[PDB]
């Protein structure tokens, strides 16, 4: 006999206040009882279950299940009781590796480790609560107690304590050869590296010697699986990745669900293929979870679902990192809050894509989401690669300036370079900072009566000028907004503008370029047509000349 | 030798945060300082029946070269008990920023002598990701009181008060306050003796560490004496154009808020009419009289202006343009503890992101200084961007707590 080194146990507890489960075990057929019996006789000789006295109380119910097409029969133990009383643990594969991330490797292999996973033990003091009980044949004797002496499947602790397991087992040997990768993942091992094929198999002969140390066989005949490799959606080759097939559906009609397994399916193609939008198949979606309910496709959307069949007619596949390199991100503009992106180290040769989409709100502008999306990119970049990007935006180095420069917000966007692709990203207006010499002084004001919803809008000039309209359906907020948009109507290329609201002072010193409001989008569409405009604030009700003049004509 | 008990607040379980995305210079960073504390048994491995979780990063102190280790527990701080068992609390010194120079020792390393609670180690769980997960984080908890931890100076204090009673006594006039793991050391004498002062205080660490610290040579220097405040003040002008009347008006409305007697009639019955806002208006004697009447009431203290230290400290900060900040500390609204300005923020001209970290650090000093805790700070800032870059810059081993501004208010025109 050659010793072997113990696994350690992890110590386990139940959550704060709780006992072990205490579960009626269901009636069962002779034929089921029978089935359980000889399955678990075998799991008893190989160590996993232990049967038990009458003392312990607790219990968790089994069934027998009939392995399709075959005459065999398979115990299932339902923990899902002792699951919600068992602790939290920490979970390590939270977070799955990006495709794009990794490194080219010469060779993978892939190790069978389904038979380590019974070399763990579960933590002796917690084995009681995994009892359960096969009833025996007519109810007339006592029922066979079993608990396990292993991880079962399908507890809640078993997958953080095996995967723990094994990699407390195998730090030394990763450490020790830094010339190899190795992941985890279900049952096996997969083990990378760059060495010549007669190399990298010594490795894995040593990693399998290492791994007797503790007991653990692994199987001689090697894997079925070998390069490609289907993983989380993905296909992995030994020097590209891409997504698994991407099939969009043909349908003369199409219900709620069907779209969202559609928009599921190009945000996950996104990710690789280039230019994938969204925007207008998802807006079918707006609000509505009946998830039976036929939309008619717009236009739009029609437009959009082809341009997709388009985009995904032929295989993409993306390259691996290499650290040497640096990485650069490319960013375009595509239209209604759709933004695209692609990552690449060499020209052409791109490691992901991906997309950004406008956050919902009020008002926004070009600007703001470019800088959204290169945060987003920066911080996809940082848990993929480590690093942030060079990026290439399309917006003038110029533009960049005065927008920073100027905003009332801090801001910041890394290392970067204008790249001349249209539509270019721009400031479609700007303020003036001083009063204009020589320009028409707008006073403005609105009133609504807030019972009625009638109000007015109007303004004064320092020329005589002056204009009230009366409205329907309209609030106070939208008369001030209304009557800035008289004044920009109504006055010459520059104009002064003096306002009491603040609520459309902040709007407008937002700088939106684009808004929900039709109105904004009409305000926003005179100011890009002024040559100099300067707005100024007044508190209402101060006495100041002019806006108490058209205070009176709008309150009236 | 032994260690305090530690205890969370009743009904809730430890901090359970997110570890954020780390750039691999700081991972490495971070391997290297934790696999040198594992060796020195301040922390140790975990395994995976520990679910806690406080995110950790690095910095570079102010002016050092090397990597330090920087715990985020403000979720542990907040699920913490409180500690008024010795002492009901260490009244804060009203004299600290009233010296003319004082002096920020980092002496969080005195912390790793002192074990840890056995039972509450779990709480202080972090995590050393690795780039794209492609191997399992690096888990580990503390075995001694962590820097960063509100426990560690309150379990400390009592082999603190001891270590320094030699240099207080021999001393008497000199002020030394501990906040986390900062060491605030005032005195009103030369530079070069304050230094001297230091340096001596320096001594007793280390020949107490003897029976060495990575950063405790390294020396903050403040001059609190000096530090300028920002009364309300209005333009001085010989030709008022309608435009700076209005603006007049708009600020002194404003400042009506703060200050009773505030008025405006005399100076609004200057723009009768509909006037173009270029032009000049001559002051009345009414006027005239008016505004300087006003001046006078903003050269007087805000009435009825406490400090409550039951109350959080909240901190406002605007931009201005050209490097400049303004922002101002209160309890209530209108009722000011604090206003300020900075034009000097270091090294980072074109790039308002680390000027506003650095506005946030020099913000957060002061009020330490001054009562004793660290502000709420509303920032001038997308939540995105804040998050992304505001630990590239972080040089202090304390942490605030901030909130987003979304919509600019008028406030900035009137601190302009
Ligand atoms: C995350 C991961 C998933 C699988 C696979 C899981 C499954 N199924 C296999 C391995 C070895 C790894 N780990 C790493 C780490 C660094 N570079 C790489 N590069 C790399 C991996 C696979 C192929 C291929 N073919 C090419 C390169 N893999
Ligand atoms: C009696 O009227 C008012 O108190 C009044 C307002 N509170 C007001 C507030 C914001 C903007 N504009 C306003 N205007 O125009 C007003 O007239
Ligand atoms: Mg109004
Ligand atoms: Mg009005």
């Amino acid at each position: 006999m050659v010793p072997i080194s113990p696994i350690e146990t992890v110590p386990v507890k139940l959550k704060p206040g709780m006992d072990g489960p205490k579960v009626k075990q269901w009636p069962l057929t002779e034929e089921k009882i029978k089935a359980l019996v000889e399955i678990c006789t075998e799991m008893e000789k190989e160590g996993k279950i232990s049967k038990i006295g009458p003392e312990n109380p607790y219990n968790t119910p089994v069934f027998a299940i009939k392995k399709k097409d075959s005459t065999k029969w398979r115990k299932l133990v339902d923990f899902r009781e002792l699951n919600k009383r068992t602790q939290d643990f920490w979970e390590v594969q939270l977070g799955i590796p990006h495709p794009a991330g990794l490194k080219k490797k010469k060779s993978v292999t892939v190790l069978d480790v389904g038979d380590a996973y019974f070399s763990v033990p579960l933590d002796e003091d917690f084995r009681k609560y995994t009892a359960f009980t096969i009833p025996s044949i007519n109810n007339e004797t006592p029922g066979i107690r079993y608990q396990y002496n292993v991880l079962p499947q399908g507890w809640k602790g078993s997958p953080a304590i095996f995967q723990s397991s094994m990699t407390k087992i195998l730090e030394p040997f990763k450490k020790q050869n830094p010339d190899i990768v190795i992941y985890q993942y279900m049952d096996d091992l997969y083990v990378g590296s760059d060495l010549e094929i007669g190399q990298h198999r010594t490795k894995i002969e040593e990693l399998r010697q290492h791994l007797l140390r503790w007991g653990l066989t692994t199987p001689d005949k090697k894997h079925q699986k070998e390069p490609p490799f289907l993983w989380m959606g993905y296909e992995l080759h030994p020097d590209k990745w891409t997504v698994q097939p991407i099939v969009l559906p043909e349908k003369d009609s199409w219900t709620v669900n069907d779209i969202q397994k559609l928009v599921g399916k190009l945000n996950w193609a996104s990710q690789i293929y280039p230019g994938i939008k969204v925007r207008q198949l998802s807006k079918l979606l707006r609000g509505t979870k009946a998830l039976t309910e036929v939309i008619p496709l717009t236009e739009e959307a029609e437009l959009e679902l082809a341009e997709n069949r388009e985009i995904l007619k032929e295989p993409v596949h993306g390259v691996y990192y290499d650290p040497s390199k640096d990485l650069i991100a490319e960013i375009q503009k595509q239209g209604q809050g759709q933004w695209t992106y692609q990552i690449y180290q060499e020209p052409f040769k791109n490691l992901k894509t991906g997309k950004y989409a406008r956050m919902r709100g009020a008002h926004t502008n070009d600007v703001k989401q470019l800088t959204e999306a290169v945060q987003k990119i920066t911080t996809e970049s940082i848990v993929i690669w480590g690093k942030t990007p060079k990026f290439k935006l399309p917006i003038q180095k110029e533009t960049w300036e005065t927008w920073w420069t100027e905003y009332w917000q801090a801001t910041w966007i890394p290392e970067w370079e204008f790249v001349n692709t249209p539509p270019l990203v721009k400031l479609w207006y700007q303020l003036e900072k001083e009063p204009i010499v020589g320009a028409e002084t707008f006073y403005v004001d609105g009133a609504a009566n807030r019972e009625t919803k009638l109000g007015k809008a109007g303004y004064v000039t320092n020329k005589g000028r002056q204009k009230v309209v009366p409205l329907t359906n309209t609030t106070n907020q939208k008369t001030e907004l209304q009557a800035i948009y008289l004044a920009l109507q109504d006055s010459g290329l520059e104009v002064n503008i003096v306002t009491d609201s603040q609520y459309a002072l902040g709007i407008i010193q937002a700088q939106p370029d684009k808004s929900e409001s039709e109105l904004v989008n009409q305000i926003i569409e005179q100011l890009i047509k002024k040559e100099k405009v300067y707005l100024a604030w007044v508190p209402a009700h101060k006495g100041i000349g002019g806006n108490e003049q058209v205070d009176k004509l709008v309150s009236a | 030798i032994e260690t305090v008990p530690v205890k969370l607040k009743p009904g809730m379980d430890g901090p359970k945060v997110k570890q954020w995305p780390l750039t691999e210079e700081k991972i490495k960073a971070l391997v290297e300082i934790c696999t040198e504390m594992e060796k020195e048994g301040k922390i140790s491995k975990i395994g995976p029946e520990n679910p806690y979780n406080t995110p950790v990063f690095a910095i570079k102190k102010k002016d050092s070269t090397k990597w330090r280790k920087l715990v985020d527990f403000r979720e542990l701080n907040k699920r913490t008990q409180d500690f008024w068992e010795v002492q009901l609390g260490i009244p804060h010194p009203a004299g600290l920023k009233k010296k003319k120079s004082v002096t920020v020792l980092d002496v969080g390393d005195a912390y790793f002598s002192v074990p840890l609670d056995e039972d509450f180690r779990k709480y202080t769980a972090f995590t050393i990701p690795s780039i794209n997960n492609e191997t399992p984080g690096i888990r580990y908890q503390y075995n001694v009181l962590p820097q960063g931890w509100k426990g560690s100076p309150a379990i400390f204090q009592s082999s603190m008060t001891k270590i320094l009673e030699p240099f207080k006594k021999q001393n008497p006039d000199i002020v030394i306050y501990q906040y986390m793991d900062d060491l605030y050391v005032g005195s009103d004498l030369e530079i070069g003796q304050h230094r001297t002062k230091i340096e001596e205080l320096r001594q007793h660490l280390l020949r107490w560490g003897l029976t060495e610290p990575p950063f405790l040579w390294m020396g903050y220097e403040l001059h609190p004496d000096k530090w300028t405040v920002q009364p309300i003040v209005l333009p001085e002008k010989d030709s008022w154009t309608v435009n700076d009347i209005q603006k007049l008006v708009g600020k002194l409305n404003w400042a009506s808020q703060i200050y009773p007697g505030i008025k405006v009639r005399q100076l609004s019955k200057l723009l009768r009419g509909t006037k173009a806002l270029t032009e000049v208006i001559p002051l009345t004697e009414e006027a005239e009289l008016e505004l300087a009447e006003n001046r006078e009431i903003l050269k007087e203290p805000v009435h009825g202006v406490y400090y409550d230290p039951s109350k959080d400290l909240i901190a406002e900060i605007q931009k201005q343009g050209q490097g400049q900040w303004t922002y101002q500390i209160y309890q209530e609204p209108f009722k000011n503890l604090k206003t300020g300005k900075y034009a000097r923020m270091r090294g980072a001209h074109t790039n308002d992101v680390k000027q506003l970290t650095e506005a946030v650090q020099k913000i957060t000093t002061e009020s330490i200084v001054i009562w004793g805790k660290t502000p709420k700070f509303k920032l001038p800032i997308q939540k995105e961007t804040w998050e992304t870059w505001w630990t590239e810059y972080w040089q202090a081993t304390w942490i605030p707590e901030w909130e987003f501004v979304n919509t600019p208010p008028l406030v900035k025109l009137w601190y302009q």
